[PDB]
Formats: C-alpha cells, structure tokens, sequence
C-alpha cells in the first residue's frame, strides 16, 4: 500500500508589491507526496534561476512541504507564476502570483 | 510552553542499487540541523547550533549517523532486492523528544512507509500501526528480536540523550528562540466575489513567534465572515498571514483589518479600509 497526496502550491510576496522596490516571492508548496516533486519559479514563463529553497521536510500526517523563494524587483509589465510538476499531477500545475492581493 | 525537538530523515529507496536520504534537526518549527549527505555530516544552521555538546560529542554523533544509515539502507535493500516490483519506496522516520510543562521528557520514535504510518516506538517497544500490519508486524518483529543495541539506542537517544541536547540548544540559541519580531500589515482589493460585492484582503507578514490574531472587524464587532489563511512560511523564520472578507461596496467604508501580536506590546495594529475614499 501506498499513499499519493497532490500538492497544495501557494503564491504569496514577502513585502507590499511596490513596482520598483525589491521583494521575495514565495512559493510554498504543502502537503504532497511522495517526495520527488518539480518546482521552479517563473517570471513572465520562462525559468528563474536565483532560487532559493527550504530543505525537505514533512507534517504529521507525513506529507511533505518546502518553501521555494527568491529575490525580485515586481513591474507593472511583469507577471510571475510557481510551476509544479508532481506525479499526481496529469500536466504540471501553474498558479500565478496575484501582485494586487 | 511545550517545546519539542526532532530528526527527521526521508529515504527514497528508487532501485535495489540506488537510495537516497535527506536529513535534518528541528526545534519546534525552526530548522536547526541540516545533513550534508556526501561527507555524511551535521550541518550546524546556525552559531548556537551546537547547543552545548562538545565537538568530540557532535563528531561521535555524526559516526553513529553514518553507522545507522549504512545498516539501515543495507538491511533495507535486501529485503527489497526480493520484491523488486515494490521499488521505488519511501521511508520517513521522525525521532526526537517533547519537554513538557514542568520539564518531563516524552520521546518518541515513528516510521512511516510510503506517507502512511507503520510503526512507532512506544515506551520501550515498537508497536506496529493498526492497518498496513503484515509488513508492520514483520519489521516489528525483526526489530524485537534480531537488532540487539538498535532498540537500547534509540530510547537512550529520544529518552536521554534528545531532552539534554534539547535544553542545551534552548540555552545556546536562547536570544534567538525568544525572539519578538513585529509584524507589517497591509491592506488590498481581492478578485471581486461579485458585481457590487468586493473582496477586501488583509495581510500580516514577517512575524515571529507563529502565534497571531487577524481579524475584521467593525469598531469591536468581529466579522463573523472574515476567512483566515493559512499561517504561511517567510524565508528567515518569519510567518505570513492572509485574512479576507468580502462585503457589499459602500459597507466598506467603516471595516478595519486588526492584528494582535506578542511582539506589538499591547498596541495593537489597527488598519481602517479607505478604498477611493481618501484625496
Ligand atoms: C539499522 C538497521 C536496523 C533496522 C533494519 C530493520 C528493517 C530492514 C528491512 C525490514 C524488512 C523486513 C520485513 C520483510 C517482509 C517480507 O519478507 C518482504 C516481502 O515478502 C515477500 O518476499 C518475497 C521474496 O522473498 C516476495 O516474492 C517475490 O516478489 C518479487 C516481485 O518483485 C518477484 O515476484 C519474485 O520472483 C522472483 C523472480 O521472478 O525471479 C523469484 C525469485 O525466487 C526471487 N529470488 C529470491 C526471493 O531470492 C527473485 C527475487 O526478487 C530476487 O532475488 C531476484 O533479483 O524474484 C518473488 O520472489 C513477495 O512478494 C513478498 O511478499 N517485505 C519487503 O520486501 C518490503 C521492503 C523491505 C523494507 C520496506 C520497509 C522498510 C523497513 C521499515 C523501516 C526501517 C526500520 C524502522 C526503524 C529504523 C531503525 C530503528
Ligand atoms: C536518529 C534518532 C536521534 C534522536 C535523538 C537525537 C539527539 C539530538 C542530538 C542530535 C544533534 C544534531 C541533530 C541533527 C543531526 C543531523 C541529522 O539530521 O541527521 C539525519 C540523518 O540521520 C538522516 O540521514
Ligand atoms: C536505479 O536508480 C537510479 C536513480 O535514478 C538510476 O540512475 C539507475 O539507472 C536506476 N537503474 C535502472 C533504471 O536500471
Ligand atoms: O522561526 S520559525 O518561523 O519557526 C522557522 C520556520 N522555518 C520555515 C521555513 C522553511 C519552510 C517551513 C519552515
Ligand atoms: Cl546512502
Ligand atoms: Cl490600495
């Protein structure tokens, strides 16, 4: 037997999104499993490379959690999105961060 | 005032040659302790990591580590070499202790196989779960008859040896633990639940300790309808925290998001919605 848990991805910046001042996105991608899993951080679609990332870990439930982040100055022309790819996932999961909320 | 330490290390057994292991060491929520893999040693993540053990006590520990993992991947991979259909294979083993309030010590040793629980160490014998038994039972029994020292070091650890470095970090890494950082809050217009209706989002970032109250309200009625978020992780050991409410346009005007926190003193934080309401 045999439990599969389909990650939880949310998008969220550490400071107010001020166009102009640097800032951190976070992607904090919960409750998954089994541990392998493919996060990558994207602005505008193609792939940061300045990223930054917790190590494993897991809940008690024994699902596993990290945190991906990164620095970055937000623009009004810019969008950023956290992409997961994840064996429960049919097609890798995209969830874009909301810079108004 | 219940404070907890524990190891934990995920095991990805992929093939009956190839496995690999991630470690690390956590006070309460605060990663302490990371396992470089390719030396085979602790990684000390922070000045006070060492929590008051000596250097020749910490590399002792490390040879123990590297002992534990060659034997358990070694005994592991035979078995499974057998049932080679069963690769790949995940292992989560959480150990460690709990301080409870007037000081007692409550360790604790559990496995899991592939996220679901199969056995934990009570007292001072392995107990299998209820559910997933035949290869519960199995190990359980391996581990009470045929692995001599394995069970007498795993209770002096979590019984002992877990609770003594414990109060030891705490002592080290005492200006870090208790630390108060205060929050920043912000106000925003979330994705409108509806023409008329509106969407008002508060946020709470940065704060340490975990534990936080975000509400809206209206002078001190609390909105019965604000939904919290869950309590997110910053990099740096600061926490993130949305509370939302939606309500109908020109009701706004009043609502005020409110923050209660240790580090805030009293004063708490108060954040009124202005909207297009102000010049
Ligand atoms: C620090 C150390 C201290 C801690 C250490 C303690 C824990 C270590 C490990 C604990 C595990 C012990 C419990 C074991 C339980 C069960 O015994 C055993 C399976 O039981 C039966 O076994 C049979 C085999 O025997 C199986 O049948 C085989 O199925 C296969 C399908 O793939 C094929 O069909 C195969 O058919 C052939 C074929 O086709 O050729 C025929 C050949 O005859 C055969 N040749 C043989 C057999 O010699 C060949 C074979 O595969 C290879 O040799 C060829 O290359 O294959 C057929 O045989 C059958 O399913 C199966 O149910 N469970 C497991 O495997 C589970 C995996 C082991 C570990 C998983 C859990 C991790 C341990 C738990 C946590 C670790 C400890 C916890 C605490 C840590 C320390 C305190
Ligand atoms: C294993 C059970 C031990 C429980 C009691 C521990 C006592 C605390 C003293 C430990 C000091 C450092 C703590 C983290 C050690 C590094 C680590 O994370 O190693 C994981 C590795 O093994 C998985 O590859
Ligand atoms: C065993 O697993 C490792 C990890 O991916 C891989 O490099 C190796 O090729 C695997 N063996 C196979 C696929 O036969
Ligand atoms: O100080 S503390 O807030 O307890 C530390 C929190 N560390 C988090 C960052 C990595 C992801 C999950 C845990
Ligand atoms: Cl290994
Ligand atoms: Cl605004």
């Amino acid at each position: 037997a045999a439990i599969q848990r389909t990650p939880k991805i949310q998008v969220y910046s550490r400071h107010p999104a001020e166009n102009g001042k640097s800032n951190f996105l976070n992607c904090y991608v919960s409750g998954f499993h089994p541990s392998d899993i493919e996060v990558d951080l994207l602005k505008n679609g193609e792939r940061i490379e300045k990223v930054e990332h917790s190590d494993l870990s897991f809940s008690k439930d024994w699902s596993f959690y990290l945190l991906y982040y990164t620095e970055f100055t937000p623009t009004e022309k810019d969008e950023y999105a956290c992409r997961v790819n994840h064996v429960t996932l049919s097609q890798p999961k995209i969830v874009k961060w909301d810079r108004d909320m | 005032e219940h404070v907890s330490f524990h190891v934990i290390q995920i095991f990805s057994f992929v093939n009956q040659s190839w496995a690999r292991g991630q470690g690390s060491g956590w006070l309460d929520e605060l990663q302490t302790h990371g396992w470089d893999s390719e030396s085979g040693t602790i990684i000390f993540l922070h000045q006070w990591s060492k929590g008051q053990f000596s250097n020749e006590e910490l590399s002792d520990l490390e040879l123990l580590f590297r002992f534990y993992l060659f034997g358990l991947t070694r005994e592991i991979q035979d078995h499974a070499s057998q049932d080679y259909s069963k690769y790949p294979f995940e292992v989560q083993v959480k150990a460690g202790c709990e301080l409870h309030s007037g000081g007692s010590p409550e360790g604790f040793f559990q496995v899991a196989f592939n996220g679901l629980d199969l056995l934990s160490f009570q007292q001072t014998t392995w107990v299998p779960s209820p559910g997933c038994g035949s290869l519960a039972q199995s190990v359980c029994h391996l581990l009470n008859h045929q692995y001599e020292g394995v069970t007498e070091t795993v209770y002096n650890l979590i019984r002992s040896t877990c609770p003594r470095f414990l109060l030891g970090l705490l002592d080290a890494g005492k200006m870090y633990v208790h630390r108060q950082v205060r929050p920043e809050a912000w106000l925003s217009s979330g994705p409108s639940p509806g023409p008329g209706r509106l969407q008002l989002v508060c946020h709470v970032s940065g704060f340490y300790p975990k534990p936080v109250w975000v509400m809206w309200m209206r002078g001190e009625q609390e909105q019965q309808g604000t939904q919290l978020g869950d309590i997110l992780p910053n990099a740096n050991g600061t926490w993130y925290l949305r509370a939302t409410l939606d309500v109908a346009d020109g009701e706004a005007a009043g609502l005020s998001c409110r923050v209660k926190h240790s580090s805030l003193e009293g004063q708490d934080i108060i954040l009124y919605w202005r909207g297009s309401l102000v010049p």
